[PDB]
């Protein structure tokens, strides 16, 4: 009776739900048509699959997730594909035209006429879950849709449901590699909702991903359909304390309470390992101890960032397969005694702990190998504002040309949260700086 | 779902439009009979964007034809895709332009324009949401010049929240086939900067050089010169018609390439092109496709790219490919050439992705750019215009017809103004 | 699905 | 055949019959895949 | 050619290769691609995921037999390959006696289950 | 893995390289259509070095073509293995230098320098790990050894690290072929003393008594010669495509054959050669090349190392054999013979054994020598230089199209500089 | 629990390992493959392979063998050939272009490339051990990258593991049979390592064994893949008292104090007996009291020296196989009563030995007989002060014109190392004769 809503915006959260539903069909034993056949194993476990489907009592099993998507160019593969049976054709919202790079047409001129559709399916969702956790929303910050209609959807699900939690998985700009031109834009205007209406929201890019797949699963032209894979297995890490059981489970507001220490400072890291392909997994062996010093490791991080630089405030391990609780501690002492993992003073205590019973399942026909275990780190620290520096440098020197500006007040904008939501970001750095020095 | 307004006039683009016609019918399988022969269920799927579903299954085009001579209806209609158009969108007068801008846009062309009007209006309104209007015409001509810039003072008046995709074929520096051209050149541009939003400049001298050096072909007629046109006519709008792993529609390409309002000039471009005396030599690989966009060589406008800073690019790809190799080269060539560039503007280039390559190849790619380097083109028009305009010669043909001789200055004090944006902002 | 030519 | 006789052809272009059968060449390939690809296609 | 240009000291056919004991191997050479025109049409649409250039196809030892061949072969056309031909066929037994172990970590340490606090209920037989 | 650029320049060295592209085609089983038709999967572990492979298994060269006169093309693509090149790396002109040096590198190679040095950079950025480059020409013309040695100061100043494999055929006293040819050999010597990683010297006279005396041949045509060659050439990088017990790459054998920046020209050799009728009546054993390789009847060039003192000694050898059979073999050939090899140096053969034979033939070997032979080649060319530049002869050509007086005397500078460099060590 | 470290640097060190590693499988019983047969848990001695090999989980055994080489033409005939499967995929590391007979282009230009990615392979194989005791580096000194590449990997070595052994295993030139010219400069350059981060570096030349191939082998024509299993056995019977137990066991520390005496002093020379064919085996009886004889012959020795000219120092005799501990001891008192046999007057006991159970197996397909008993010789003479001499001279006559040179300071290496490392080597002669003359 634990329950979870998730809200897929956006051509990327879209593409995304494509390879994350392809997951928790599989661990369950539910077959693409949403039924259950001889898989079941009687007598309890009914509440392992209530968490994501629901049980129409005709046997059908339909998710609860929402996709939206102004264009009607991605959900039509979808209504068309393999799962156009499974999801219900409700949750299927779209537009007219899409939202063309934009946060203006995402946000007031286009992303106002549909959400009254968005918004309602939400409230015909959320009666029929008995107990309600919170929102697992997945969007992009670079896109329209996803920088547009985000924002307001967020200013609108913060006064229907108040004290519900928020946790985000978005794609972030990468240093280097970036598809779109006005991401610093889009970029910098989205940021200004997620500090007040968003209460974690975990980030990632797209160039920190690639090079993990290539010397790691050895696979040296890794593709979009790839990377959803491997972010559609960490969501079903962290939400697996739900679903399953174990040694001592983390659920949702267990793991708020240990992350957020300050009310503006709750932007923290992912870390998923081991990742390996099939070919290494005969010769290493896969040990406790070797598994968690992979996670610390500035290599191995999925944002494109130096933790060595940064200084750890706190953190979460979230174990799962055949897990024992003396191993855990013996490796967790193994890393305070390290000079490269520096934490703060103010925190003595920083490593939170959970364990579960199930081990990791894999596609057929994918890139990862079968592990009897797993492990995910979920780190708060200050080296995020290096991340956000750079992106800050794009903007100042853009903006003071006044470049692509009259796309964005002609649809309804003004020119006055250009300049406001560039001294958030003045404030935010400055928190960072204010926390993490030593008292 | 989303539709596109085709509009042809003058003689050049009604050439080129039944060679439009002739590329996009073999991707999507339609006979000249209008009945869909394919193999592929996916070309079904987004046929309203150029074709109307009809009585009995045949589709017809959404094109309006308009010439103000019926010479170049026959062959059109007589070509090899000439019997696919509707009857109905064939409007022509009798008397010819004869190479002048005052027969197209004061004269002869206030006459037919309530015709012309007529048949998009009601083409306009049979679509269910209008997506933008593509036009095809001829700077140096007399009706393709003339009466081809009247329409889009026209129907924006109509239309204002929409967007414009015209392809004008510039004039050539020693190709030059009228005396008159830099006038018709000159009082076309000037309403071109004002109601459009991206304006595709294409020469007849660059696209044979193309012929001659890339496909070394031994006599380039006009029936090969348009098809190659055509290969980009058709990639700018992909992803409105077929999936992809980042979708890029007309207003996307819009947001990205404009900075300023004034600054939307643009080039074009068609990445998978061999000869046939090496094509068991070159290899069809992204890398290999991703130098040959950036090919000097390889503009369709006569203009080097060397000679100025590009603003931003965009890279409509199409075909089966791993992404992150298009994200590379398209990132490489930005560090190694980053004089070419601007330092203003970090991310230079547009990346976009489609899922289905056309007919008879393995992997495409389409190339739009902007650039600094137009200036030599408008340059060169304008001062052909202040040599003649000093001297008089041949104002008699437009002091006669109904326009006043000041017209011809904010004509030239625009176009100096228009070299003075890019300038200033190099 | 089958091929006839005159 | 004619792949190899056109790949034995010499770079010049200069001479007008030499332009002729580079022309005849080239179109009896055209044709020539034209006649496979549809043969091949239906099946 | 002309005949005063033309000489016998290397005439080098399309070659052949001979019956396997004329060349240095025991390989007849590969038959390859029959058709010039399919070679060159029917090309690959796909794209494979461990090779990073689709110029080079064996870019790291893809696909190649080069072991099996040395193992078809007697004796190996390589150096390198001289130490692990005859390991199938070993000439003494193995001595197993002077080996080793863990005797303590074997006897003292166990795992868990605690067997002093419970009884010992089922299945027990006094020794 | 790792690559070397081959490029061919004038008529002599064009065909040299046509006969090397017909010798590692069979060593490595490529047909004249592009196939793989081999038998052992060791040729195509290291087949990149060389070749491109285009995709459906058809392997081109790494080759650019260039001279000035197009006849030359003709009879090269009309030859045995002439189909495989790619006509787009194909440069020619019209107008040929008539065996002038001053044409070649001043009058008309100043206008072709800018299309040989973009395809030279079309093969070289689409590389992995790139060595080198390997340049045929001949010392004797002005196409050869104009633009020849001016392919090596362009390409040097824009890679700074790489190595030089050129291969040039050097003028003789009794087959001189051209009247101004010791004036081709002092201008073009100038930058290969400063520019070159390396010369191989080929005398046309030493490959004449090769073919007259150890094989006895009845017709030695110049189809011969170059096979003579290019056996040689292909031993050089036998360590690179092939594996080896004992592996050494040009920068290997680089660093061992040069003491001193100035002195890096070496002369090369073969090892089993021999007649029709004494095949049966030898015998293949590791000492038995040894007594064949310091032959001075071997010797690809008519310097006497009988007349000077050997510096470095090279032996790449091929096939299987007991390497202490090889180090005793060129260590008891210093000790009986120990006044001609140098006293400062100890040691001085470099050995190399590769795992691989040519086809055909049990072993095989390769010799590299760099001895103060040279000098006396030297001293030949600078002496009837300075005879006929004293009388003002042939300077007529040369003068009346930019050359000055000063360069001359200053070639012969340069010349007897380096002559008297190997004298200084003997 | 006791653990050894192999490392493989250049072609002489790989090549000579390709021999190593195929005595180590067959004296434990484990395929190339890398899977014990029949033989788990039973009959199985799990600390037997221990010092060399890692169990897996599913049952693949892994060495500690860390293949580096700055050329792809040698690592990639044992990713081709039978040993493709025991190895770890990320052991083999693998260049792109070859120092090339180079000491600066292995040490400044070329190497400082790819070490980060050999020690990260150092501590990840290291932190595996329960306890670590030494490393088994093997080189040649001629080389540029024997010399080059090595010489910058024990300084990161001597900087991060303390008081760890490293026990070099070092190709010397010859003085008459020589492949490169530059070797003289190498070993020069070579040298200035070994006298500060090295503990323990044995010296072999190329010509002694060649002659022990011709009259003892009865080898008409020697060969490389002879030279190596011949040193293959050598490195077997150091650590036999690791794998086995004998009647006196000695691990790595206790053979290192008896061994050195003096911190300038710990080149000592390696010596096997019996070195016999089969053929000659039924006609010559074989006992203790004639194999260590046959040690101190001045033709047996592998380095090309003349021990009559110097004096010892001490000496180890590492017997195996059945060997009665006072047939040793009769042994002992046989050789000082020997007039030829000097030693220094400051060490009245010269003489370590060392008896293990476990007899010598041959490879088959080898050309070494079956013998009972084996003896090995670790002796530390003074004999190897002639052998430096003539090096030194090699080095003085081609350094006296500035020859060869100009490549070096090439690549950034300064003119002066030159001369300081000639001085050290002055030094190093001056340091056997201050320690060499009796009192
Ligand atoms: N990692 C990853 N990123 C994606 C994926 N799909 C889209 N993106 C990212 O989404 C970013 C920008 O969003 P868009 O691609 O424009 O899609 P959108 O968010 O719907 O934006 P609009 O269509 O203009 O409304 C791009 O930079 C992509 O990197 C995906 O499947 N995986
Ligand atoms: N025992 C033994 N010695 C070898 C073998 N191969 C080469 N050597 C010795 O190694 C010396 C030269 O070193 P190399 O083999 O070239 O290896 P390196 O020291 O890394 O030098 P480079 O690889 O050229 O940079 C030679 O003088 C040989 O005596 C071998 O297979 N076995
Ligand atoms: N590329 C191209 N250009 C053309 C074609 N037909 C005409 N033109 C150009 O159009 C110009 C003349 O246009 P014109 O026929 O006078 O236009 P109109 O009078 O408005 O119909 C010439 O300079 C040509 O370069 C064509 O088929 N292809
Ligand atoms: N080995 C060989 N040498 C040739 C051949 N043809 C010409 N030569 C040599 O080239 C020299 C003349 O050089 P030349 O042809 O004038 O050089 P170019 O100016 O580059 O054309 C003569 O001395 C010949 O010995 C050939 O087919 N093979
Ligand atoms: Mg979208
Ligand atoms: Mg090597």
């Amino acid at each position: 009776m634990r329950e979870c809503i998730s809200i897929h915006v956006g051509q990327a959260g879209v593409q995304i739900g494509n390879a994350c539903w392809e997951l928790y069909c599989l661990e369950h034993g539910i077959q693409p048509d949403g039924q259950m056949p001889s898989d079941k194993t009687i007598g309890g476990g009914d509440d392992s699959f209530n968490t994501f489907f629901s049980e129409t009592g005709a046997g059908k099993h339909v998710p609860r997730a929402v996709f939206v998507d102004l264009e009607p160019t991605v959900i039509d593969e979808v209504r068309t594909g393999t799962y156009r049976q499974l999801f219900h054709p409700e949750q299927l919202i779209t537009g007219k035209e899409d939202a063309a790079n934009n946060y203006a047409r995402g946000h007031y001129t286009i992303g106002k006429e549909i959400i009254d559709l968005v918004l309602d399916r939400i409230r015909k969702l959320a009666d029929q879950c008995t107990g309600l956790q919170g929102f697992l929303v997945f969007h992009s910050f670079g896109g329209g849709t996803g920088s547009g209609f985000t924002s307001l959807l967020m200013e609108r699900l913060s006064v229907d449901y108040g004290k519900k939690s928020k946790l985000e998985f978005s794609i972030y700009p990468a240093p280097q590699v970036s598809t779109a031109v006005v991401e610093p834009y889009n970029s910098i205007l989205t940021t200004h909702t997620t500090l007040e209406h968003s209460d974690c929201a975990f980030m990632v890019d797209n160039e920190a991903i690639y090079d993990i797949c290539r010397r790691n699963l050895d696979i040296e032209r890794p593709t979009y359909t790839n990377l959803n894979r491997l972010i559609g297995q960490i969501v079903s890490s962290i939400t697996a304390s739900l679903r399953f059981d174990g040694a001592l489970n983390v659920d949702l507001t267990e793991f708020q309470t240990n992350l957020v220490p300050y009310p503006r400072i709750h932007f923290p890291l992912a870390t998923y390992a081991p990742v390996i392909s099939a070919e290494k997994a005969y010769h290493e062996q896969l040990s406790v101890a070797e598994i968690t010093n992979a996670c610390f490791e500035p290599a191995n991080q999925m944002v494109k960032c130096d933790p060595r630089h940064g200084k750890y405030m706190a953190c979460c391990l979230l174990y799962r397969g055949d897990v024992v609780p003396k191993d855990v501690n013996a490796a967790i002492a193994t890393i305070k005694t390290k000079r490269t993992i520096q934490f703060v003073d103010w925190c003595p205590t920083g490593f939170k702990v959970g364990i579960n019973y199930q081990p990791p399942t894999v596609v057929p026909g994918g890139d990862l190998a079968k592990v009897q275990r797993a492990v995910c780190m979920l780190s708060n620290t200050t080296a995020i504002a290096e991340a956000w520096a750079r992106l800050d440098h794009k903007f100042d020197l853009m903006y003071a040309k006044r470049a692509f500006v009259h796309w964005y007040v002609g649809e309804g904008m003004e020119e006055g949260e250009f300049s406001e939501a560039r001294e958030d970001m003045a404030a935010l750095e400055k928190d960072y700086e204010e926390v993490g020095v030593d008292s | 779902m989303r539709e596109i307004v085709h509009l042809q006039a003058g003689q050049c683009g009604n050439q080129i439009g039944a060679k439009f016609w002739e590329v996009i019918s073999d991707e999507h399988g339609i006979d000249p009979t209008g009945t869909y022969h394919g193999d592929s269920d996916l070309q079904l799927e987004r046929i309203n964007v150029y074709y109307n579903e009809a009585t009995g299954g045949k589709y017809v085009p959404r094109a309006v034809l308009v010439d103000l001579e019926p010479g170049t209806m026959d062959s059109v209609r007589s070509g090899p895709f000439g019997q696919i158009f509707r009857p109905d969108n064939f409007v022509f007068g009798q008397s010819g332009a004869g190479n002048n801008w005052a027969k197209g846009h004061y004269t002869e062309g206030a006459e037919l324009v309530d015709s012309v009007l007529d048949v998009v209006r009601k083409e306009a309104e049979s679509c269910d949401c209008l997506q933008g209007f593509q036009l095809t015409h001829s700077l140096g001509g007399g009706t393709g010049s003339g009466m081809g810039t009247l329409l889009i003072s026209k129907i924006r008046e109509e239309y204002p929240d929409r967007i414009m995709n015209t392809f004008s074929v510039v004039p050539s520096p020693k190709v030059s086939d009228t005396v008159v051209e830099p006038y018709n050149a000159t009082l076309s541009v000037h309403q071109l900067v004002e109601n459009t939003d991206e304006t595709y400049c294409i020469d007849n001298e660059a696209l044979y050089d193309i012929c001659f050096r890339t496909l070394k072909l031994t006599t380039p007629t006009y029936g090969d010169l348009n098809h190659l046109v055509s290969a980009t006519m058709s990639g700018v709008t992909t992803c409105l018609r077929f999936p992809g792993q980042l979708n890029a529609d007309l207003r996307k390409l819009a947001v990205n390439m404009v900075p300023f309002p004034r600054l939307h000039f643009f080039m074009p471009g068609f990445a998978p092109l061999t000869s046939r005396g090496s094509q068991q030599y070159r290899a069809l690989t992204v890398p290999e496709l991703t130098q040959q966009m950036f090919d000097a060589k390889n503009m369709m406008a006569a203009c080097d790219p060397r000679h100025g800073r590009y603003l931003t690019v965009a890279a409509v790809f199409r075909g089966r490919m791993s992404m992150k190799e298009v994200d590379e080269q398209m990132l490489n060539v930005q560090n190694k050439n980053s004089s070419y560039f601007v330092e203003w503007i970090p991310n230079n280039v547009k990346t976009a992705v489609c899922d289905i390559p056309p007919r008879g190849l393995k992997m495409s790619a389409t190339f739009i750019g902007n650039s600094t380097a137009i200036q030599e083109l408008f340059k060169r028009i304008s001062e052909q215009f202040t040599a003649m305009f000093r001297r008089k010669a041949f104002l008699h043909w437009y002091t006669g017809e109904g326009m006043d001789e000041m017209e011809f200055t904010e004509a030239e004090s625009n176009m100096n103004d228009l070299v003075s944006e890019y300038q200033q902002y190099q | 699905q089958v091929t006839i030519i005159p | 055949e004619v792949h190899k006789e056109f790949q034995s052809l010499s770079v010049f272009i200069d001479s007008i019959p030499k332009k002729i059968r580079k022309q005849r060449l080239e179109e009896e390939m055209k044709q020539l895949e034209h006649d496979i690809g549809i043969i091949e296609k239906h099946k | 050619p002309p005949v005063s240009a033309q000489s016998a000291f290397s005439y080098i056919p399309p070659r052949r290769l001979d019956p396997k004991e004329h060349s240095y191997y025991y390989r007849p050479a590969r038959t390859g691609i029959i058709s010039l025109y399919d070679c060159i049409f029917k090309r690959r649409l796909d794209y494979d995921q461990k090779l990073h250039r689709d110029d080079r196809e064996h870019a790291k030892s893809l696909g190649l037999h080069v072991n099996e061949e040395e193992q078809e072969r007697p004796v190996g056309v390589l150096t390198s390959s001289v130490y692990g031909k005859r390991i199938n066929q070993p000439i003494e037994p193995l001595n197993r006696d002077f080996g080793r172990a863990n005797h303590v970590q074997a006897d003292f340490y166990r795992k868990n289950d605690i067997p002093s606090l419970k009884e010992p209920g089922f299945g027990h037989i006094a020794p």
